[PDB]
């Protein structure tokens, strides 16, 4: 703003607002399952055992 | 052997900016200046992974 009266009354007027914002969301999962199964031998008792 | 991968990426973006400025002057004959003028900005971001 300015303002002069009767060319002597000299006036000044000057504001300035800034705002900055800022915001970050950073999420992550991971997730792992590894399943090993061996089966090697079927043993069976012989059927004329004691 | 079986094996599946399945890759999923999505990303958003949005940028805005509004920029005002009005000035207005009433300039008599050296008798009353009288001069106003406002600004306005604003910027957004706003970026969405997945």
């Amino acid at each position: 703003t300015e303002l002069a009266l009767f060319s002597r009354v000299n006036g000044k007027f000057s504001t300035e607002f800034q705002r900055m914002k800022t915001l970050q969301v950073k999420d992550q999962a991971v997730t792992t399952r590894v399943q090993v199964r061996n089966r090697i031998y079927t043993v069976k008792t012989t059927p004329t055992s004691e | 052997q079986e094996d599946h991968v399945r890759s999923s990426f999505l990303l958003d973006n949005q940028n805005s900016q509004n920029t005002v400025t009005a000035s207005a002057g009433i300039a008599f004959l050296n008798i009353v200046n009288f001069k106003v003028e406002t600004d306005y900005i604003s910027q957004t971001s706003l970026t969405k992974d997945y």
